[PDB]
C-alpha cells in the first residue's frame, strides 16, 4: 500500500497488510485457528491458570492501548499519543489471574459468563525469526453477569506466537489498539 | 422538591438521604448549584505547554476548549459555535491558532474571538458585530502548581482560598517536591454510578479498603497489603483525616509512598521518596516533609479526586444521576527518572485505569449504592457517615482544618456533605458563605 | 395530574384512559398507591424450606431478601445495606446465617439484625447503636397454603381477607388437593409492556384465546384447541368469570385440567385430576371438587397471575411504564409422581416460559397496547371493558363474588380496574375502604 | 416553562434559544401546538393508487393508516384498535378491504368503520354500538397535486392557503410539469437530532453547502460543484430566498435542474428540463418556466422538506427532543422516460438516502447542534439567524412572499421560526392568526 | 485441568476441554464447519421443515437452560439449579416448527429477518461410540422485525451429531447454558 | 427446498441453498475465506483505494437494498418492493472512495475505527460460467468514532467473484438485503 495515495492508512497498518498478502500457507492458517480457538475456550470457562500454563509465553508483552483522539491534519502536538489499558509481562498477568481466582473477589459471585467469538484469522511466519509466528484475529467478547448486565467488546489483535516448553506454541506478544475511546462496558477487565 | 428547605444532609453531615444518588431533578439542580458554581479540573500545564496547544474537557455536562495563549496564559471557552450552536472541536487534544466550524465555516481564534466569517463582506456587509460573537468564555481559570481549574461563576473564591485547609497537605507533593506532571492521555470509562459515590469514596473512605480490595491487596503485594480481608487494623496513629470549609478533604496514611503499586515498584519508590524527604526536612520541616511521602486520598470538591504517591488522578464527570464518565490520569514527580515515570504511569492504569484491578473492586459498590437511591423504599432512607463523630478537632497546632486524628473514619464525608448541602440550598456564593459561617463548629460538635 | 380527581377508570370499570399504560408520572404514583400498599408475591415454602434458606424477590421496583428463620417463620428485608446503601445480596437463592456487605463488611443476620461491624470496638467504641440499624423490614409477610406474599403497609387487610371471594375458587387446588409446590428457578424475561397489560389479560381475558393463540392451539393439540382461529365458540356454561373487592379475579373453564399442555400430557393429566376429583367429591362437595380440576386464569391483585391446571405462575415485575420483568414458575401438585412433576414443569416453560410459544403470541398485543398509551392522540382515548356488563351478579347461592355466568367476558377487567382506581385516588387503606363501600353494587349496575 | 410568555424566538425571528433543540418539555408541548395543529405529509397518490391500497405514516409521534377509498378519496385513521388499544396494522404498505386486530379479532373497514366483532351476537348481543366505535379519524386530509397531507385539527386553513406564498414557487414543478410521482419505498434512518435541525437546514440554508458538503461537491462533480470548500461564491442574482405566513419557505437556485446529481446524469437532465422549460414559456411565462427548472430547497412547515430537481423528499419524524426518524423518498416527473426515473431514484438515495454521501456530511452538524441544546451553559444561549435581515421585501411585483433577493441568507429561517413561536405561544388556530396579523411587517423591519 | 487449582472452572467445563485438546483431526473440523454453516443457512432463511429433515435426528434432545444465580461459595442450598427454556424431543421441535409456519401466526407478519454467525468450531469423535461426533461452536444470532426491533443472542453450543438416514449427519443433542439470566430480547423464541 | 411446504422460504433463498448444498469443494471454501478476510482487512484499515484496486472488478454491481414491510399474505399490492441504499458501479464506488479520502471530509476527523467479523463462508463455482465463483458470507461490522459513538451492522452477503487483471479474483457483484428496516446506526455509510 502507498499511504501517500491511500490517505487514511497508517504506516503501521500498511506494514501489517504486507505481512499477510505475501506468502500464504493454508496449513498455517489452520494451525493458527486451532491455537486461538483453544485459547478462547480456556478463557471462556475461566481456566485462567490453564491459560497461563498452556497459552502464554514467559517473555510475553500483553498490551491494549487507548489512543487519544487527534485531528487527522495534526502535525505539531507531539505528546503521548496513547495510554496502556494493559501492558503486562508474565508476572503481571499472574497477578491479574490470582486476583480473578481469589475467593474474596466479591465481584466474581455469582460467577460471570464469558463467550468469545474469534474470526478473520491470518497467519504468517516471521521473515527473520523462522520460529516466530505472526497471527492476526478479531474478537467479539460477550460478558454477562448479575441478571441484566451485558457488555460486548470488539477488537483486532496483533499477536506473535512462538514454540516454547514442550514445543507448545505460546503467546509472546499481543497488541490491541482498542477501537472505542470512551468505554461503555463499565471496565475493560477482560482478557481480549 | 424545595431545595431551600429540604434537609438532604443532616446536621454535622451525619447522614444523607439516599435519593441524593438517584434523583434526576436534584442532578439538574446540581448542574446549577454545584457544577456552575465551583472549581472544576480542566488540565495540567504539561498537557498544553506550548502556545496554541489545546485540550477539550468537561465542566459538569458542558464541554470546553482549554487553550494556551501566546502570552503564556490559559483561557477556556464553551465548545459551541456562536452561529447555530454546532460543537466546534471534535478532538481531545491538538495544536492550532484557532478553530473553524464545520457547519458554515466561522473561524474563532485560540483566544475565543470570532476572527473570520466566510464571505463576510458580500453577505453581512459591515453589519456583523464579531466583537460580540466570541466564544462563551469560562469566567475564571486558575492554576495550583500546574493543575488548571475552571469556574463558570465570576464570584467564586480564588482557587487557593477554595482549597482552604486542604492546600497545606497538598503543598509538599504539589509544590515542594519540585512539581508534578500529569501524564496523558487519560483512560475514559462510563460507570453506572452517581458522581458523588466515587467522590465520597476518595475523599474519606479508608474503612472500605481491607474488605472491598481484599483480593487486590492479597494479589498485588503493595505496602498497604496487611489489610487484606480485614486481617489487620492499621497501627495507632497510622494516619489522619481532614476536611475544609469548601468541601475538599483527604485521608493521610503516614509514609505510604509506594501506595497501591505492586511489589515490583516498592523498593525503588520507597528509596526515591525517602531520599527526597531527607532533603525536604531542612526546607519545610520534618512533619511536612513526611506528609510529602505519605499517601493522600483526596477529593477537591466537587468531583476531582487523587491518590498522591500512588499517582492516581481522577475526574468524575457527571452525565446523569446514575451515569458518570471517569477520566484517569497518572501524576508523577517531574524530577523522577523518565523510565520510572513511564513505569509509574503504566502502574497507575494497571491498578486504577479502565482495566484497573483495584478500581474494578469498587464498581459494584458505587453502582448499586447509586442505583438504590432510585428505589422507592430507599429514597427517604439515611446513608450514615457518623464514624468518628465527636472526636474531630479544629485549629490544631500541627495539622490544619477539621481533623480526625485516626487513620479510619468519616470526618471527610461529613465536611464534603456539609459543603454540598450548603451549596444546594444557596442561590449564590454570598448565601453559601452565610450558610457556612459556623462550618467547623458544626463539624466538631459533641 | 391530580389523582384525587382524575377519572382514569370510568364508573363500573367500563373503560380506562389509555394513558394508564404509558404515563411515567402515573407509574411513579403506582409505586406508592399500588405497590407499597398491596400484597405482592415473594416465594413459596418449597423454595426456602430449611432454616437459613433465602431468595431475592422484587416488590415493585424494590428488591428484598426473603429468609427462613430458625423458628420456621419467614421474614423479608430490603436488600440494601444500612451503612452506605450498597446492595447486600447479589445472588438469587442460597443458604446462609447472614449476609455480609462487600463495601465495608457490615454483617447482618438472617433475622435482619446488624450483628457485626468490622473493628467496631476500635472504631465506633460503644457509640454505634446496632439495635436501630437492622435491615429495613417488610412490615407484613403471610402465607396462602405455602405461597408467601409481602406487604410494605402495616395497615393492609390480612392476606386471606385481601383475596376476598377469589380465595373460595383457589382453595380446591391450593388447599384440598393436598398442596402445591412451586418449581424453580423461574424463567426471567423483560418485555416492553406495562405491568397492567399482562395482569389484565390473565385476570379476565378469554376472548383473546382463539384469535391470539390460533397458531399455538392448532400446533400444540391441547384440550382448548377447538378454539383455534375462532373456529368454535365454547358451549353454553363452559365456564364463568369472577372478581372481588380488592381487585383479584379469575376465569373458570370447567373441567379443563390438562390446560395448555400438548397432547403428550393430556391423557395422563385428565386421568390424574379426575381420580383426585372423585376423592374430593366426598370431602368438599361436587361443585368444589369440579373447580379443583377446572382451569383458572387468575390475577392476584396487583401483579401476580396464574393458570391452575396448566400450572403457570407469573410475576409481572414493574420497571417503568413500558418495561416489565416477567418471572415464570411452574406449579405442581405435591402428590403427583415425580416424573410427571418434571414433565409438567418443562411443559409450563415450553408454553409460557422465556421461549414459551403461547406466551410469544401475546407479546405484540401487550407491547403495542402499552406503547400506544404514550402516543399523543391516544393518551385520552378509552380502553373498553364493557363485555358482559349488566349481566353480572353478586351473592350467588353457589359461586361467590361478582360473577359473570359465561365463559367469555370482561367481568374481571371491571373488578380489577375498580380496585385500581380506588387505590390510585386514595392516600391509605382507610380511604380505599371508603372508596369501596359499594364495590359490588357499582359492578352489577344495569 | 410558560409558553405564553417565554420568548423562545426573538422579534423578527432574529434568534432562537438553543434549548429549543433539547428541551423535552418543549418537545411534548410541540406535539400539541405544532404536530396536532398543522399539516403533515402522509403519502402520494402514486403509492396508494387503487381502491384498498394503504400505507402507514407517522403524524408527529402518532401512527396512522392512510387508505384509498372505493370512491377514490383518501381517509386516514389512528393505527390503534378501539377495543384495548393494540396497534392494528404492522406493515408499511398493502392492499386490503379492512384490518383485523390480532388481539381479539375486531375487524375494521378501509373506511375506519367497525364492521365485525367475533361472536358479537352471542357475546354482546345487540348492546355494542359499533357505529360509535370506528377508528379515530384524522380530521382533515387534502392533496397538493398528488401529495397527500393530513391534519388532526379541523380548524386548520385549507392546505392550499396554508402553503401561502410558497405554493406559487412549487406549482411549476408540481403542477405545470405534468405532475410528479413519489418513488417508494422510502429509506428510513434514525438520527440523534431534533426535528427542527434538518427542517431549518432545508428551508433556508445555502450558506452551509460549500463548507459542509465540500467533500461531496469535490467528489461527485454535480453542477453546484464550484462551491466546494468555499472556493467560489455564487454569482450575483444566482438565486433568492422566500418565506410565508404559515412557516413554509425555500431557497431558489436559478437553473440548477441537475441539482446534486453526479456528472453521470447532468447532461441528460439539463437537456430534459431545458426542453420542458421551452414548452412552458408559452403557458406559464418565462419566469415561472424558469422556476420549474430551478433547484428549490424547501420545507413545508413543520417537518416535510424537499429539493426539487435533485428529487429529494424528506419527512423528519419526531421521536424525542434529540431523536428523529428520517424518511427519504425520490420525486420524479411523470413524463420522464422510465429508465431515467429509475436512475434518478437511485441517485436520490445515493446522495441523500441512508447511505447518502451528501446527507452524511450533515450528520454531525445536526446532531451536535441539537444535543448542545441540552447542555447547561447553552440552554439560554442564542442561535443566530440574522443574515440578510433588513434587506427582505414583501409584495414584490414578480416574486411573492417575504423575499430575500440573494442566493444565500437566513430569510427562510426567520419566517420558519416566526411561525413556530406564534404556534408555541397559541392555544388554537384563532390565536395563531391573531399572533400573525403583522407577520410580513415583522419580517421586513429595518 | 485441575479444578482444585483453577478455582473458577466447573467439572463439566473441564471435561469438555479434555475432549478437544487430545486428538486433533483437521478434516473433521472442516466437516463440522460445513455442517454448522449449512444448518445456520437453513435456519436463517426460515426453512424450518428442511432443517428438521436434513439436520435433526429422530432421537434429538434440544436443550437450552437458564441457571439460577448462586453464591460461588454455596454448598448447602441444593434445589433445582436450572430451568429448561427448551428441552425438546423431535415431536416437540415439530410442534414449534408448525407454530412458526402457521398462517395465523400473526407475529410472523411482516416476515422476520434472521442472521446467524457461527464461530469457534471444534470437533472430536466420541471415544466409545465411534459414530458419535461431538461439535462445539459459538453463535451470535441477530433477529430483526417490524422496523425497529433488534434482538441479539449470544451462546456456546455443545452438540452431538450422528449419521442417520442416507448417511447424513444429524443433530442428536444440543445443549446450551444461556449466559444471560434475565433475557433482554423480549423472548428466546429462536433456534440457537 | 419445496417452498410450498416450507411456507416461510422465498424462491430466491431456496435457489441460493441449492447452489451450495450440491458440490462441496473444501479447497474453494478456503480460497473464499482468504479472499474475504483480506478484503475485510483492507476495509478495516481504510485502505479504500487498495480495496478498489485489489478486490473490486471493473464490471461490479455493489447493491444493498431495504425491503418495505408487507403482509406475509399480500398478493395484490405490486409497487416497488425495495429501495437501493447502494447500487453502485465501479465509478460510483470510486466517487464514494474519493469522498472518504477528501481532506475536507470533516466527519473523518478524528479518524474512524472499523472492525469487521466475517463468518459462515460458503463457495461454489457457477454451473455455466466456470470462471464465476459464488461466495456467501455474513458480516458483523463495528464502527466507532468520537469517543462514544458505536454502530454495529449485521448482514448476509451474496457475492460473485471472477478472475480479472493478473488472475486476481475480484468482486463483480455483491447483494445484501439489509435486515433492519429502520436503521439505528445514524447512517449506512459503511462498505458491507
Ligand atoms: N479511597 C481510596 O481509594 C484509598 C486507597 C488507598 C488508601 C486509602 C484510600
Ligand atoms: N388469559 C389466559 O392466558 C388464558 C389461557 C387459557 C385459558 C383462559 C385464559
Ligand atoms: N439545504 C440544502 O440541503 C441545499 C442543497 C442544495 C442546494 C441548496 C440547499
Ligand atoms: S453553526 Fe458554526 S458556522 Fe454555523
Ligand atoms: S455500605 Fe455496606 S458496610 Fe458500608
Ligand atoms: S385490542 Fe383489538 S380486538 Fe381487542
Ligand atoms: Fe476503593
Ligand atoms: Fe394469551
Ligand atoms: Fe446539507
Amino acid at each position: 500500500i502507498n499511504i501517500q495515495e491511500d490517505k487514511l492508512v497508517s504506516a503501521h497498518d500498511a506494514e501489517e497488510i504486507l505481512r499477510f498478502f505475501n506468502c500464504h500457507d493454508s496449513a498455517l492458517q489452520q494451525e493458527a485457528t486451532t491455537l486461538l480457538t483453544q485459547e478462547a475456550h480456556l478463557l471462556d470457562i475461566q481456566a485462567y491458570r490453564a491459560w497461563l500454563e498452556h497459552c502464554v509465553g514467559s517473555e510475553v508483552q500483553y498490551q491494549v492501548i487507548s489512543r487519544e483522539l487527534r485531528a487527522a491534519s495534526e502535525r505539531r502536538y507531539k505528546l503521548n499519543e496513547a495510554m496502556n489499558v494493559y501492558n503486562e509481562n508474565f508476572q503481571q498477568l499472574k497477578v491479574r489471574v490470582e486476583h480473578q481466582l481469589d475467593p474474596q473477589n466479591w465481584g466474581n459471585s455469582p460467577k460471570l459468563r464469558f463467550t468469545r467469538f474469534i474470526t478473520n484469522v491470518q497467519a504468517a511466519m516471521d521473515v527473520n525469526d523462522k520460529e516466530l509466528l505472526h497471527i492476526r484475529s478479531n474478537v467479539i467478547l460477550h460478558r454477562a453477569r448479575r441478571g441484566n448486565q451485558v457488555d460486548v467488546f470488539y477488537a483486532a489483535r496483533e499477536d506473535k506466537w512462538k514454540r516454547g516448553e514442550g514445543g507448545v506454541r505460546k503467546l509472546v506478544q499481543r497488541f490491541v489498539d482498542y477501537p472505542e475511546r470512551i468505554l461503555q462496558t463499565h471496565n475493560l477487565m477482560v482478557f481480549l | 422538591m424545595n431545595y431551600n428547605n429540604k434537609i438532604l444532609v443532616s446536621e454535622s453531615g451525619l447522614s444523607q438521604k439516599h435519593l441524593i444518588h438517584g434523583d434526576e431533578e436534584l442532578f439538574q439542580h446540581e448542574l446549577k448549584t454545584i457544577f456552575a458554581r465551583n472549581w472544576l479540573f480542566l488540565t495540567h500545564d504539561s498537557l498544553i505547554p506550548a502556545p496554541g496547544d489545546y485540550v477539550t474537557a468537561k465542566m459538569g455536562i458542558d464541554e470546553v476548549i482549554v487553550s494556551r495563549q501566546n502570552d503564556g496564559s490559559i483561557r477556556a471557552f464553551l465548545n459551541v459555535c456562536r452561529h447555530r450552536g454546532k460543537t466546534l472541536v471534535s478532538v481531545e487534544a491538538g495544536n492550532a491558532k484557532g478553530f473553524v466550524c464545520s457547519y458554515h465555516g466561522w473561524g474563532f481564534g485560540s483566544n475565543g474571538e470570532l476572527q473570520s466569517v466566510p464571505f463576510e463582506k458580500d453577505l453581512y456587509g459591515e453589519s456583523l458585530n464579531k466583537k460580540c460573537l466570541g466564544l462563551k468564555e469560562v469566567a475564571r481559570v486558575e492554576s495550583f502548581h500546574g493543575f488548571i481549574y475552571g469556574c463558570f461563576d465570576q464570584e467564586a473564591p480564588p482557587l487557593m482560598d477554595y482549597l482552604g485547609d486542604a492546600a497545606w497537605y497538598l503543598e509538599p507533593m504539589f509544590k515542594h517536591s519540585g512539581g508534578l506532571e500529569l501524564v496523558g492521555p487519560p483512560g475514559k470509562v462510563v460507570i453506572k454510578a452517581n458522581w458523588k459515590a466515587p467522590a465520597e469514596n476518595f475523599v474519606g473512605d479508608a474503612y472500605h479498603v481491607g474488605w472491598t480490595h481484599a483480593s487486590s491487596l492479597r494479589s498485588g503485594e503493595s505496602i498497604f497489603s496487611s489489610l487484606a480481608g480485614n486481617a489487620a487494623l492499621p497501627p495507632e496513629g497510622a494516619g489522619l483525616q481532614m476536611t475544609s470549609k469548601y468541601g475538599s478533604g483527604m485521608g493521610v496514611l503516614w509514609d505510604g509512598y509506594s501506595g497501591v503499586h505492586s511489589a515490583d515498584l516498592v523498593p525503588e519508590l520507597m528509596a526515591f521518596g525517602g531520599a527526597k524527604q531527607e532533603r525536604l526536612n531542612k526546607e519545610i520541616g520534618d512533619v511536612r516533609a513526611r506528609i510529602y511521602r505519605s499517601h493522600l486520598n483526596c477529593t477537591v470538591f466537587p468531583n476531582n479526586s487523587m491518590l498522591t504517591c500512588s499517582g492516581v488522578f481522577k475526574v468524575w464527570n457527571p452525565i446523569d444521576a446514575n451515569t458518570t464518565e471517569v477520566w484517569t490520569y497518572a501524576i508523577v514527580e517531574k524530577d523522577m527518572p523518565e523510565d520510572l515515570k513511564r513505569r509509574l504511569a503504566d502502574s497507575v492504569q494497571r491498578t486504577f485505569g479502565p482495566a484497573g484491578f483495584w478500581e474494578s473492586d469498587d464498581n459494584d459498590n458505587m453502582e448499586t449504592a447509586s442505583q438504590n437511591g432510585k428505589k422507592y423504599q430507599s429514597r427517604d432512607s439515611d446513608l450514615l457517615s457518623n464514624l468518628g463523630f465527636g472526636e474531630d478537632v479544629y485549629g490544631d497546632a500541627v495539622y490544619p482544618g477539621v481533623v480526625g486524628k485516626s487513620a479510619i473514619g468519616e470526618t471527610s464525608y461529613r465536611g464534603f456533605y456539609r459543603a454540598y448541602q450548603a451549596h444546594v440550598s444557596s442561590s449564590n456564593w454570598a448565601e453559601f458563605e452565610h450558610a457556612s459561617s459556623t462550618w467547623h463548629t458544626e463539624l466538631t460538635k459533641t
